[PDB]
């Protein structure tokens, strides 16, 4: 799970290395922008029904056809709709959880991969999800370097879906 | 591997949760102890020649008989495999130290070690001996009241007990 | 692997004999059912992304703890696995179909993959449900008697019906 | 075991795909095919005996060394010639499996395979069987496809032994 | 592998000893005989294709389960990986009779190969017979005294019957 | 373990392949050779307390700071003194090994493998252990092929060391 820190001793480690003055320096780094990090994860935990509600709505608005049309792939019931912002839950979610880390570890490994197939398989769209991203970095009001890490995942998240 | 920061990430992803106030306030508190943290591992580092050849020469001269002819340390490629192993070990335990978090030392290091070493006939009583060596070495390297800002390393010094107790048990 | 002709090949190589005239009506048989063999893989096939997600789908729904935080198909890396599990199978089943012999499914496929699955912690009788799901659409399917030559595929499909169950049951 | 069939399948997973329109159509050519090959091991089976002991003496014949010299690997004795005809059976009882495979296969598998260190170690001569397989050719009596698939797999016994 | 020399060493080296002036007098006669030995070697190897085709004659014939349909040497490949079989093992007698020492036979060849035998399915007695014909006829080749000067290879002839022995005890 | 029987035995193994006249003659030279070898074996063996002793104490003359200064690693101790002359024993019983066994393949299996780290990590002079090889070299006294044999390997720990 990448991280600044287990990023520096993966790559030591490669080497046979013990952790030197490089890898230490990756540790104040860390350390600096830890605060913001938790600042942020925080503040999206607090506020997560709003934003994912807020989200899901933003897409159903940009897709109106996602709430019509006939499919368990589309929000047209009860259970889809239910779905769908729990998708947008797991979204944020894993923003907080590389914000605590420090990095997009727990995205990668939690949401990223195979993420394709299961959007093939179950004919999502990526646009639906790249929306809502969207909507949730409008929406956050964080500020200053905590918005600017946040930004940094879920637009890491915007990359991974186009 | 994880670290600090993703252990308690994953423990929270196990559960759908998101990460509670609380346990961001433990994560921020060893965030403000971060300075101590890296000196604890540049130090060991730093030392750890030392650490290693002091620790091995005191379990030869307490074990003897594994430098006598056909002594598990007896040879120089068994001995410069004994002498790899607790640099090994002592690098790991330095890599959990920087981490915060065991799980490096567990998955690369640690884990089926003890059938390894029964499988080779390394006594994995010894092995636990030396990291036992280092450990109290380490320590006190780390610890040194000198060349540096006074304060209390107190938890970190336990934390890094921990993670070398964890290697003499895995070996055993 | 064996198809058909092959199998009764390596039996009667086993003993030395030659195939009895016996053995060579009942493959001319299965020759001449060729056609509707045929329609069976190519339908599956043509329809195997259905087949995957709908019997997927009912499985999560019937057995919801897989896709709750913690479940073994939670996250997108397992959901992936178990999705490409369901296809993989299904592929190898067809497989089975088309050569007219189960060979190919139980050695390169089944053989050894319920202690996968325990080594894993994957459920193995999740699998099965799965796999039984994907058996009734897929003769559904293969047995629908529009936009065809009407015909008796009766043999085929508890032919095809076997393929499915003994995936299940390997799984199990 | 290579017929057709488990080509086509063996490939197709090599790559990790289905079936497709490709595979079919080579389950369409051994369906063609397997009346000729069918009726070609059974008109195989129901000779074997002449032709086996016609072909075994044919390599008499052309060899006659082979009922004289001494040495286990000759005919020159009573068990030697009985060993000479359970070979040629051997290659026979291949012939039939090839043609109710629609493949070389069988041969493959249970002849060719270790065939030139057999034929070395117990110093028995390729031009023998070659002759033999020749004499069944010659003799069998199939016409049509059945002659032309049968006379494939007795033709490529000889370049195995060439 | 170790040889007659190196044997005795690594025996020595175990106690931190250096090798007796008995043990050298013993190495010492074994290099005055080193001749003879040479021609065990070379007289077995030059006759090996004879032998490992002389004693699977032999085995097949006294069981002929063995290369009737369904047995473990029918079909070319089969019968092919017994010759082979054969031959390796009787060239790796050659080498210890060579060597002057077991344990390259041991290293390389035999050890394992009893569960090999037994997950193949391979009768492993059978083996055993075939290596106690390549014994008698090796012997026999090795020991005749035409066409060389003469002497006693007794003590090479009883290794040498060791090294089958031990060979033909591995495979059980 | 390195001597000239189990060298020609690996080879052609590595090829598969039975001893040829190429390998007797390989063991025609050891057999050769042997005599020289065990006399040489036994010469140092004899006299190994004085050469042992007696090159332990060139050592100290050429490094007389080797007796006098402080650490583990050096002979500033009565039991220091006894951890030298152990291993320019060790050495001196590797000699005699590798005449044994015509050969240098107990030196480097036991002596010379790992080495390096031993001394980098106990922190001991290859320059000292070099002397102790050269004062056994002159003082051994054999002559002949014994000597030759016995200089090689003597000769041979001193390039494992430079
Ligand atoms: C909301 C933006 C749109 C939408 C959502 C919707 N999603 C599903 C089904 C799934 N969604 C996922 C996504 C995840 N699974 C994960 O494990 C993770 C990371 C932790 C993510 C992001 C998966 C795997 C499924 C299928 C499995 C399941 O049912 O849980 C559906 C149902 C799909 C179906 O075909 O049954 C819906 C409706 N739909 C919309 O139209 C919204 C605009
Ligand atoms: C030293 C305190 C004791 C000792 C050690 C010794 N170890 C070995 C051999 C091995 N040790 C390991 C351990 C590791 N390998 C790894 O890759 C890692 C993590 C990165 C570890 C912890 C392994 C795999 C081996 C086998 C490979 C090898 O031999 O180098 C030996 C040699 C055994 C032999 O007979 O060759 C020895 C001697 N020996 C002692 O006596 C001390 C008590
Ligand atoms: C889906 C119905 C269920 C499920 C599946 C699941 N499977 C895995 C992991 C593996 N599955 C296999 C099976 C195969 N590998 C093959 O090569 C073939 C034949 C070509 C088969 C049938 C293997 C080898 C693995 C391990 C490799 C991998 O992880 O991809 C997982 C992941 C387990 C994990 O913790 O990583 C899952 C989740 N899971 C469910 O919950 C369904 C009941
Ligand atoms: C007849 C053309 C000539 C001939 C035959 C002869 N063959 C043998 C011995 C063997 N022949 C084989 C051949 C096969 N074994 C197989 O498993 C298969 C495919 C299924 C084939 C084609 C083998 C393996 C043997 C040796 C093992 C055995 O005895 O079965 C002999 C005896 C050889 C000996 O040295 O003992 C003879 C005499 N000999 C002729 O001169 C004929 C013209
Ligand atoms: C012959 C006297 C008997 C016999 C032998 C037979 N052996 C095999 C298969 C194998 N044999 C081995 C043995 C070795 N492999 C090595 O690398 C070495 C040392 C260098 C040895 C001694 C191995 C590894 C195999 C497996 C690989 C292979 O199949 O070639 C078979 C074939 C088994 C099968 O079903 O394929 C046979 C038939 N068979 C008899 O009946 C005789 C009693
Ligand atoms: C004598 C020339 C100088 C000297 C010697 C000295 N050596 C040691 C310690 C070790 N020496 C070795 C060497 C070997 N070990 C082997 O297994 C083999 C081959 C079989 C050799 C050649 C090793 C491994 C050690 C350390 C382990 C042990 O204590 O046995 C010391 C003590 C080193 C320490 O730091 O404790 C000393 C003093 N020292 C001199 O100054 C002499 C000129
Ligand atoms: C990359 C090379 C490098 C390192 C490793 C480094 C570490 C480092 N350790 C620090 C502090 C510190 N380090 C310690 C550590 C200790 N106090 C004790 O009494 C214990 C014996 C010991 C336990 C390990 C303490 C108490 C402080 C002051 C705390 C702080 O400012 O965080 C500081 C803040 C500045 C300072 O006080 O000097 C830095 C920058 N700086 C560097 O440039
Ligand atoms: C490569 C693309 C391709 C395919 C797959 C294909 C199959 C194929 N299926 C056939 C027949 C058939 N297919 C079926 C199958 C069925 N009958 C039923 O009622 C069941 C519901 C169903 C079971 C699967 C039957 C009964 C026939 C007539 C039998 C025959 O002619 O063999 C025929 C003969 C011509 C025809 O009747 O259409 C072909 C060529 N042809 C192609 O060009
Ligand atoms: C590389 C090709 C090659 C080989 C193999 C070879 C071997 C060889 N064997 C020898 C002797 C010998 N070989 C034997 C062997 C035997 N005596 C018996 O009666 C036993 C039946 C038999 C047991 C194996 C004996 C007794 C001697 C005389 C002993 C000796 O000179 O060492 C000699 C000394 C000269 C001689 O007597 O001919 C050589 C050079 N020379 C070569 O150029």
């Amino acid at each position: 799970m990448k991280t600044p820190l287990t990023e520096a001793v993966a790559v030591a480690d490669s080497q046979g290395r013990f952790l030197s003055s490089t890898e230490v320096q990756t540790a104040f780094g860390r350390f600096r922008q830890a605060g913001a990090s938790l600042a942020a994860a925080k503040g999206l935990t607090e506020k997560a029904s709003s934003l994912t509600s807020g989200a899901a709505q933003a897409v159903y608005n940009k897709f109106p056809y996602t709430t019509q049309m006939q499919g368990p792939n589309y929000a047209a019931t009860q259970t889809g709709k239910d779905k769908c912002v729990r998708d947008i839950g797991y979204y944020l979610r894993m923003v907080t959880y590389c914000l605590v880390v420090g990095g997009t570890g727990p995205m990668d490994d939690y949401l990223i991969g195979g993420l394709a197939e299961i959007n093939k398989t179950f004919e999502l769209s990526p646009s639906w999800y790249i929306e809502a991203l969207k909507y949730i970095k409008a929406n956050h009001g964080l500020s200053g370097d905590p918005a600017v890490e946040a930004n940094s995942y879920l637009d890491y998240a915007i990359n991974a879906l186009s | 591997m994880f670290d600090a920061f993703t252990k308690v990430v994953s423990q929270a992803d196990a559960r759908g949760a998101y990460l509670t106030t609380d346990q961001i306030d433990a994560l921020t508190a060893l965030v403000s102890d971060g300075n101590k943290r890296m000196d604890v591992v540049n130090r060991i580092t730093s030392n750890s020649s030392k650490i290693v050849a002091d620790a091995a020469r005191s379990l030869f001269a307490e074990q003897p008989q594994l430098i006598a002819p056909g002594g598990n340390a007896y040879t120089s490629r068994r001995m410069a495999a004994c002498l790899r192993d607790m640099e090994i070990i002592l690098r790991y335990v330095t890599y959990a130290i920087f981490s915060g978090d065991a799980s490096v030392l567990d998955d690369r290091c640690l884990n089926g070690l003890r059938e390894t070493y029964i499988a080779l006939g390394t006594p994995g009583a010894s092995v636990a001996v030396g990291v036992e060596k280092m450990k109290q070495a380490a320590l006190a390297i780390a610890g040194d009241t000198s060349g540096i800002t006074p304060g209390d390393c107190a938890s970190i010094m336990s934390e890094v007990a921990s993670y070398f107790d964890r290697a003499a048990a895995a070996v055993a």
